C-alpha cells in the first residue's frame, strides 16, 4: 500500500469515517431494543437512553459525502474545492498546505498527525502509527512529485519545511 | 455561500445545528415542567405525574446544557455579536431551567416512594 | 447576504417563513389525524375523541392549503431548483393529508351528533 | 404638505404600514374574547378562529422596522440601502429609479401608484388619489431637482420620461 496510494493518479476523492459510527450506533440500539435489564424494581425505565441513541445515530448517518475532490488533477489546476452537485471554495493557489500537527496528554507523549489545510478541507491522518518521527519529508516529497504545493511543519517558518507557490 | 446550499445537505455548516437542538430540547423539557406543575397545583393525579422517568430526563437536562456550552463554545469564534448572544441567551435559560426543576424535584421529594 | 442579519431581524427574507408555517400546519395536523386514528382504532373513548372542533380546524386546513401553495407562487421565480423542490413537495404532502382527513371525517359520520 | 415634502432636505427616511394591521388585529382578538357568541347549540366553539388572529398578528407586529433611508443625502451620495444597524444593498447608481405604475381592474378602472425602484428599496405610492393623470412630470422635476436620477413612465422608453445617470 506504499507504492500505490502516492502516486494518486489526477484527482484524489476523500470520504468520512462518521457512517461507521452511526452504523455502530443503529446496531448497538438494535440490541439495547430486545429483551433489556428489567429494572422496574428500580422504578425507572431506561428506553430514553436508546431513545437519545436513535436521535443521535440517525443524525450522524444523515451526514451522507460524495467523494470529496479537489483539482489535484496532475496540471495548472487550480485546487477548487469539487463536490458531486454543489461547489464551494475557490482559490488560485496559497491555500492548500499539508501541515504536521502535534498532540500531547499530560504524560507529555507525543501524536503526530497530518492535515491537508485549505478552506473547509479534509485532512492526511494516516493509519493509527504515530510514535516516532521514522522519515517525515519522504512523503512530502512523493506530494511535491505529485503537485508540489507545500509541506508545512510543525511552529512558524525557521527550517525544516518547504513551499513551493506564494501570494508575496 | 449558498446558506440554500449550505442548508443544502451532505450534512451542513459548523456547529449551529447542534445549538438549535438546545433550544428544542428546552422546548420539551418546558412542557414536561408545565405539565409536572399543573399536575401538583390543581388536579391532583399524581398516578400520571412524571414520577416514574425521574433519572433518564435529568441525563437529558446535563446532556443539553453541555451540547448548549460546547455549541457556544464552537460558534464564538465567527466574530458575531449576534451568534455569541444567541448561543449565550439559550445557555442562560438552560441553565436557569434545570435550576428551576432541581427545585422542584428537591421539594416533591416526599411523594415518589422510599427506600 | 448576511443570512446572518437576514435571519436577524426587523422582518425577514422574501416569503419563506411562510413556507415553512405550511410546515408546522402539517406537523400539527399530523399529529391531530394521529391522535383521531389511534382514538378510533383501539381505545374507543369518543368522549374525547375530536369529535367537538370540527369547522375550525378544517378552516386551519384550507388556509394552510391556501398558504403553501402562495408560499409556492411567490418563492418559484428565485430560479433555484431546490427551493421549488421543497415548495411542491410541501404542497403535495398538505394536499394528501387534508384529503386524508376529509375522507376520515366523512367516515366517521354516525359517530358525533344527530341533525 | 406639497412645499413641506417634495424638498426633503437631504436624506428621506420611510417606514411600512404593517403595524397598523397588527395594532387592528391585536383589537379585533381582544374584543373577540370577552363575551363572543354562544355557539355550544351548534355544537362547536370559535376560539381557534381569534387564535390563528393572535399568531398572524403577533408575526406581522414582529414587522419591526427602523426608519427606511438611502444616501439621498443632496451630495454626490452613492444612493447606498441604510437602515439602523444592518445594511445590505450597495450599488454605483443605474438601480434607483422612480416609475409610475398602472394597474386595472375587469370594468377597465385604472388606478396609478409609483415606486422608487432599486433592490429592495420602498414605494412612492401617493395618498390615495389615482383617478386622473393631473400633472405627470412635475413630481418627476422636483425630484430631479432633489437629486436628479430618473424619473420612468410606463411601457418601454419610446417618449415622454427623462433619464438623468446611465450605465451605457
Ligand atoms: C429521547 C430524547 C430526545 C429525550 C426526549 C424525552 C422524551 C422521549 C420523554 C421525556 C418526557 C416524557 C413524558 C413525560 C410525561 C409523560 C406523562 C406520564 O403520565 C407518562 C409518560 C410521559 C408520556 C412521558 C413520555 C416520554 C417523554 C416524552
Ligand atoms: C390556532 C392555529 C395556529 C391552529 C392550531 C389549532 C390548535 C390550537 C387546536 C387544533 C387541534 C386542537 C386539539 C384537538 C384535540 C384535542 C383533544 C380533545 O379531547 C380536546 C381538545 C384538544 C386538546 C384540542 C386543543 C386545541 C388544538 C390543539
Amino acid at each position: 500500500m506504499c507504492w500505490v496510494m502516492p502516486p494518486s493518479v489526477f484527482v484524489l476523492e476523500y470520504y468520512l469515517d462518521t457512517l461507521w459510527k452511526g452504523t455502530m450506533l443503529f446496531i448497538i440500539c438494535l440490541v439495547f431494543i430486545s429483551c433489556n435489564v428489567l429494572r422496574e424494581v428500580k422504578y425507572q425505565e431506561t428506553w430514553c437512553f436508546p431513545a437519545y441513541g436513535m436521535v443521535i445515530g440517525l443524525w450522524l448517518m444523515l451526514s451522507s459525502i460524495p467523494q470529496r475532490r479537489l483539482v489535484l488533477n496532475h496540471t495548472r489546476g487550480m485546487y477548487h474545492f469539487s463536490i458531486q452537485g454543489r461547489t464551494v471554495c475557490q482559490g488560485p493557489m496559497h491555500l492548500v498546505y499539508v501541515r504536521l500537527a502535534l498532540s500531547s496528554d499530560a504524560y507529555g507523549g507525543r501524536f503526530f498527525q497530518l492535515v491537508l489545510c485549505g478552506h473547509k478541507l479534509e485532512p492526511l491522518v494516516l493509519v493509527q502509527l504515530s510514535e516516532r518521527y521514522e522519515q517525515m519529508e519522504f512523503l512530502g516529497r512523493h506530494l511535491a512529485r505529485k503537485l508540489n504545493i507545500n509541506y508545512f511543519d510543525y511552529l512558524a517558518s525557521s527550517y525544516r519545511h518547504v513551499v513551493r507557490h506564494w501570494p508575496l | 455561500m449558498r446558506w440554500r446550499d449550505r442548508i443544502a445537505v451532505l450534512c451542513f455548516p459548523p456547529g449551529l445545528m447542534l445549538t438549535v437542538a438546545a433550544l428544542i430540547l428546552f422546548f420539551i423539557h418546558m412542557g414536561v415542567f408545565a405539565s409536572d406543575v399543573h399536575n401538583f397545583c390543581v388536579i391532583h393525579n399524581y398516578d400520571h405525574m412524571s414520577f416514574r422517568y425521574t433519572v433518564v430526563l435529568i441525563f437529558s437536562q446535563v446532556i443539553s446544557i453541555g451540547w448548549a456550552a460546547m455549541g457556544s463554545l464552537y460558534a464564538e469564534m465567527t466574530g458575531d455579536k449576534f451568534l455569541r448572544c444567541f448561543a449565550l441567551t439559550i445557555l442562560i435559560l438552560n441553565g436557569a431551567m434545570f435550576f428551576n426543576r432541581l427545585c422542584l424535584e428537591f421539594l416533591a421529594i416526599n411523594y415518589r416512594e422510599e427506600r
